[PDB]
DNA sequence: ATCTGCTTTGGGTGGGTGGGTGGGTTGAGGCAATT
DNA sequence: AGCAGAT
């Protein structure tokens, strides 16, 4: 992230069905690839 | 946990409230119609006047249908009403009449989700106070109100610090003093919000304490069934804050018993009262006096002392033109007519400075007192204090002057780098404060007003002026006016000062009845006009006084020429005289500067100080 | 035998009840204390409370209640504090110290901490002389717990009050307040009076009438506007060494209800006006009232008034001058009330006045500082035939005095807690107290002119003064025909008081 | 997953072989340098 | 009471 870690942007990705997961970086704010493999790393 | 029967209950007190706000008439019921405005965002406060319940309680008893005391439960026990109020209006709150952005609101939408997600769970919430857009608050008993029903108000009756005891705590009550220390507006938590990285929802826990412990796992349904460890994270987006600020009431001097110190006592504030209150202030505030348990070790080390605060609920605030203003500016003196003058002049202080080459000319009238001690220096500068509304009175402060007329009282006193602080302003019209702490620069076009003691506590005949001013030559030169006051014993004067001042002894009132002294008020109104105005100068004019000058110079180094001349005139005698004319013209109120203005400010420069020195 | 002082209270007396008797030198700040709170389980709906102990609030030993609320009921229901319900108590700890003067020889003396609660919290201040009962106890582990290694360290002590009782207003009688009129009818009242003041000094008649017009004070006067004239008459006595200065200073110390003792080389500016500290109780910022804060609405004594510095004068000048004290320290603005007369006497430059030198030489104190006396008084001891043997006969017949149920030749050394004719000390007290609390004198037109023409008089005449004529002199001679009227009880002030006040102030000014 | 155990706030109911570049800050008194 | 460690 070009940003500082603390700037805090928070996304909400949908699955095929309407529920909503909540991940945090900016790399997420912009790429799906990379959302997923951060919800994968975070379990 | 033993228990007990108090006269108390809740659910018929419940119901009253409910009564009384759907009910309540003084159009349609007055809380109806606030709670109307209150949906429709438009409003974000709602204060319970006592009175109105006071009024529905008589009404319901004149009709016959006798119910509780509402208001004396309110006063007994006022922490608990707030909650029972708050979920009353919850309750009855009516639906919106004009459309407005639910989308554009973070919160709307989160509650949209939840209710999406708990749908789909059944298929296969949230605090009331996160959701309130309001703060209530709870107005005294007026005293006339209870008065006209035949009762005590104990909410209304004004207290000092000191009467407000151990057994007042969780009452409705009322502080009376001045504040004296108010703290920045900060956000003070009320509901946090969290999120699952993992399960997707949310969690939202509740704060009444001065600290919590942070959620660090989640408990989502979701999680505890699946047992996926999903830590819990704040958000500060979605969490709710209310306007914290925290204040402080002193006693007043009036109020403190004798060999005694005044006390203090905190309030705090939340929601739309911040703001309220500064320093300086007179107040009756009206609040729920409660504790504020320790929490922790703390509490186990402290014992069973406990702090107090006031939780702040109703703030109440406490409130031939010459020659008249001159002899209105102090009554309770015998009249010095050229000196009132050149003090009204300094509190005008017309200029224009407007130089625009690299600096300007000075923009302020500076006045210096200098007389034998008995002379009314300290009333005259106490009076001219009070008067100017940025007035500062010292002793030998100069920030809150700033821009306004300064008041040094025992000016020759002062140590010596104070002088060089003036000596600084006088010159530079500045503050400069040079600290490894700080380095703040602040700008000062202040006026000085100086009273002082020749050298030998009274002037002497035999030496000259400037050997009985103990200030240096310059700090007098720079001066615009300096006015010597002498007491010279005489039968006819000081019969009748005798007689002046032993009538304000015997009645308290001025003994003057030949005229009659303006109001205050128009005069401050009238000095600020003037102030506001801005007059102009021609060439005529211009001419004038520069022949004005010329004479002036040359009687001044003939005078010189002997040792009894305070000083030769110099260009800033030439300024100060074109300073007074121009303030002149602005009492006047005219643009151009008539020479009657000039010829008055070579008078009163002229009777400032040769007028006493000949005698 | 339970009567002592804190000197005498040792461990013998431990779980006694023990009067007390001493001075108040400190007093915390009064914060309430838990006892009892109530709570309420919605859910339920039934009250609950919860009853908490302390080692200060019970005699009888129990086991420690910290002040945490409860939250949950038994069952798990959620329970909210019902403040308005709940039992809070007052508490206070005053330290009572052993009188100076009883104390013995060399040592300092002590004192003891005293607890008050409820009803007794605000009864004392500072410089008040009390009597306490109560019980004497000890509290803590006094390092018998492991933590504290010290092993030679000592139990707390303190004394819970039961009662408190003063010992500064005397109370007045029908036949005190007969006699005290009987005798202001009499037409020489002020000589009795001023005679009666330290009969043990020889001469001296004016300083003792200007000290019992001082006694009686004026009237206070504050004006709309805010103009505050001040009904206080202050006194400065200058003259030679052994002129009886010290001993008059002490004599009003003595009999003046409130009366503070202080010094030039012994005080300090802080020491004058108030000290910041800290609450050992609360651990709170908080101000200490200094000498003249003290003796509000009284008299204070300075002995040596020429041998202070400069810094410590500015602090008197500023109390004189506006009669109240401004303090800015350690983030602490307020003004405190110093209503008090300064009463004060100085030596001359040279220790001996020059009758050549004119008086600025001969007095190192600066002109606004004397300014604010009312009574300037140069006393010179003149050598004389006549004078030295009346005076030397006095000293000896006073220096033969022996006190009754004494032998001659034995050197000089209570039952109970709850409880021309020279006019003796207490009565003294008791017309002073009726008079200055029961009487306001009102100016009127007579008094006017009177005063009127002895200002223009003095003010323009040749001969020459030993202070200087101001306004100040016509506010200080309204201040005095006000006292002199108070001394006669009287609502009034008339030519006699005019007369009086002017011929005391001609002495003062013209000998 | 449960049982066992130490330490706060800040303050003298931890201290001066831990110090004051870890915070608790006015008041008085002695000493050199400045006068 | 919250957190740090041993069975
Ligand atoms: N013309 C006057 N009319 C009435 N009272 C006056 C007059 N001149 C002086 N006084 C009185 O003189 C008393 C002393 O005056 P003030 O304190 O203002 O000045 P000062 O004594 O010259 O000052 P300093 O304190 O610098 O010696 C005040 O009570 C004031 O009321
Ligand atoms: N008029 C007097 N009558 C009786 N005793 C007197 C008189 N004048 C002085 N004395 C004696 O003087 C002794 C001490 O003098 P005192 O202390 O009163 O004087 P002082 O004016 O305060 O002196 P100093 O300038 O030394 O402080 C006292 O014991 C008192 O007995
Ligand atoms: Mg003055
Ligand atoms: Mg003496
Ligand atoms: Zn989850």
């Amino acid at each position: 992230s070009a940003r500082h870690s603390r700037f805090g942007g928070l996304l909400s990705i949908q699955t095929p069905d309407k529920t909503r997961l909540t991940v945090s970086g900016s790399q997420a704010l912009v790429d799906e690839k990379i959302a997923l493999q951060k919800l994968d790393d975070s379990k | 946990l033993p228990s007990i029967q108090l006269p108390v209950d809740y659910n018929n007190l419940f119901n009253e409230i409910t009564d009384f706000l759907v009910t309540f008439k003084q159009k349609g019921p007055k809380y109806m119609a606030m709670l109307q405005k209150v949906a429709n965002r438009e409003l974000n406060s709602v204060i319970i006047d006592l009175d109105d319940i006071l009024q529905y309680q008589n009404e319901k008893f004149l009709q016959g249908t006798q119910a509780d005391d509402l208001v004396s439960a309110i006063q007994q026990n006022a922490n608990h009403f707030t909650e029972l109020f708050c979920r009353a209006i919850d309750n009855n709150m009516p639906l919106p009449t004009k459309e407005i952005d639910y989308k554009d609101d973070v919160l709307d939408v989160i509650l949209n989700q939840r209710r999406l997600r708990n749908e789909r769970m059944l298929s296969d919430l949230f605090p009331p106070n996160l959701t309130r857009r309001y703060f209530l608050y709870f107005k005294p008993l007026s005293q006339n109100c209870a008065r006209r029903y035949r009762k005590k108000a104990i909410s209304s009756k004004p207290l000092s610090v000191r009467q407000i005891k151990g057994d007042f705590l969780g009452q409705l009550i009322t502080v009376r003093g001045i504040i004296t220390r108010v703290s920045d507006v900060k956000p003070a938590v009320e509901v946090i919000a969290y999120t699952c990285d993992q399960c997707g929802y949310e969690v939202f826990q509740e704060v009444n304490s001065r600290t919590f412990t942070p959620l660090s796992e989640c408990t989502s349904e979701e999680c505890s069934q699946n047992q996926t460890k999903g830590q819990l994270f704040m958000s500060t987006r979605a969490s709710k804050f209310s306007a914290f600020q925290e204040c402080k009431i002193q006693e007043l001097s009036q109020q403190v018993p004798v060999g005694h110190i005044p006390r203090s006592l905190n309030i705090h504030v939340n929601g739309t009262l911040v703001r309220s209150l500064s320093p300086g202030d007179i107040v009756d505030v009206t609040g729920i006096f409660l504790p504020a348990p320790y929490t922790g070790f703390k509490a186990l080390k402290a014992g069973l002392l406990t702090e107090t605060y006031l939780e702040a609920q109703f703030v109440r605030q406490h409130k031939d033109v010459y020659n008249r203003l001159a002899k209105s500016i102090a009554p309770e003196i015998y009249g010095n007519l050229d000196v009132k003058k050149a003090l009204l002049l300094l509190l005008v202080g017309g200029v224009d400075k407007r130089v625009g080459d690299g600096m300007k000319i000075r923009g302020d009238i500076n006045v210096c007192l200098m007389g034998d001690p008995g002379v009314a220096k300290s009333q005259l500068l106490k009076a001219i204090c009070k008067i100017s509304p940025r007035g500062v009175y010292t002793t030998g402060a100069l920030v809150l002057a700033d821009n306004g007329i300064c008041c040094i009282d025992e000016f020759d006193k002062m140590d010596e780098s104070d002088r060089t602080a003036i000596h600084e302003v006088m010159e530079q019209q500045t503050i400069s404060i040079s600290k490894a702490g700080i380095n703040t620069t602040l700008n000062a076009r202040t006026s000085i007003l100086a009273a002082a003691n020749p050298l030998y506590g009274r002037y002497n005949p035999r030496l000259s002026p400037l050997d009985n001013i103990n200030l240096p030559a310059a700090l007098l030169s720079r001066f615009d006016i300096l006015f010597l006051m002498l007491d010279i014993p005489s039968r006819d004067d000081d019969e009748k000062l005798a007689e002046h001042v032993t009538y304000v002894h015997m009645h308290n009132k001025q003994p003057d009845l030949d005229f009659t002294p303006v109001e205050p008020s128009k005069m401050r109104e009238y000095i600020a006009y003037a102030k506001t105005k801005r007059p102009v100068m021609s060439e005529a004019v211009n001419d004038y006084v520069v022949q004005a000058y010329i004479r002036l110079r040359q009687d001044s180094k003939r005078e010189m020429d002997s040792k009894f001349s305070f000083g030769q005139a110099t260009p800033r005698t030439l300024l100060g005289i074109i300073r007074l004319s121009q303030a002149l013209a602005k009492l006047r109120l005219a643009d151009m500067v008539d020479i009657d203005d000039v010829e008055e400010a070579l008078r009163l420069v002229r009777v400032s100080k040769e007028s006493l020195y000949q005698e | 035998a339970h009567a002592l002082s804190p000197r005498t209270l040792t461990a013998q007396h431990l779980n006694k009840l023990v009067s007390v008797e001493g001075i108040v030198t400190k007093t915390s700040l009064v914060r309430p204390k838990l006892i009892r709170s109530v709570h309420y389980a919605a859910k339920t709906g039934r009250f609950h409370y919860r009853d908490y102990t302390d080692a200060t609030t019970t005699l009888t030993t129990r086991i420690p209640t910290p002040a945490i609320y409860p939250t949950e009921d038994t069952e798990g229901n959620k329970l909210t504090t019902e403040y308005g319900y709940s039992t809070f108590i007052d508490h206070q700890r005053i330290t009572v110290q052993e009188m100076p003067e009883m104390a013995p020889a060399g040592q300092l003396p002590r004192s003891i901490d005293v607890i008050l609660d409820d009803d007794l919290v605000d009864k004392t201040k500072p410089g008040d002389r009390v009597n306490v009962v109560g019980v004497f106890k000890s509290l803590g582990a006094g390092g018998m717990n492991q933590s504290n290694s010290n092993t030679l360290i000592g139990f707390k002590t303190l004394i819970l009050g039961n009662t408190v009782y003063p010992l500064a207003r005397q109370m007045l009688t029908d036949f005190d307040i007969r006699n005290i009129n009987k005798l202001s009818k009499k037409k020489d009242i002020f000589d009795i009076l001023s005679q009666s003041l330290a009969p043990s000094i020889y001469g001296h008649d004016h300083i003792k009438k200007a000290i019992l017009l001082m006694l009686m004070g004026g009237v206070e006067k504050n004006l709309e506007n805010g103009s505050h004239l001040r009904g206080d008459i202050n006194i400065l006595m200058v003259g030679d060494p052994s002129t009886a200065k010290s001993q008059l200073l002490r004599f009003v110390l003595n009999t003046a209800s409130l009366a503070i003792a202080t010094t030039g080389r012994g005080s300090s500016g802080v020491g004058l006006t108030a000290a910041v500290t800290t609450d050992r109780e609360t651990g709170e910022r908080r101000l200490e009232a200094g000498a003249m804060v003290l003796a509000d609405r009284g008299v204070v004594c300075i002995d040596e008034f020429d041998k202070m510095t400069d810094v410590d004068r500015v602090a008197i000048h500023e109390v004189m001058e506006q009669q109240t004290v401004t303090i800015a320290k350690a983030g602490i603005h307020t003004t405190l009330n110093a209503r008090c007369s300064v009463i004060a006497a100085a030596n001359p430059v040279f220790g001996q006045y020059d009758v050549n030198r004119d008086p600025h030489q001969n007095i190192a104190l600066p002109d606004s500082l004397l300014s604010r006396f009312d009574l300037l008084f140069v006393v010179t001891d003149d050598i004389n035939e006549i004078r030295d043997r009346s005076i030397s006969e006095h000293v000896l017949r006073t220096h033969r005095y022996l006190p009754p149920g004494y032998l001659e030749g034995e050197p000089v050394r209570s039952l109970a807690v709850g409880e021309p004719k020279l006019v003796t000390i207490p009565f003294l007290r008791k017309y002073v107290q009726y008079a200055k609390e029961r009487v306001i004198p009102q100016l009127t037109q007579e008094a006017i002119n009177v005063i009127v023409k002895n200002y223009t008089d003095l003010r323009n005449d040749d001969n020459t003064k030993k202070s200087p004529i101001t306004a100040r002199t016509l506010e200080t001679l309204i201040r005095l025909a006000t006292a002199h009227a108070k001394v006669r009880l009287s609502k009034t002030v008339n030519k006699v008081d005019a007369k009086v006040a002017a011929n005391l102030l001609r002495f003062a000014l013209l000998g």
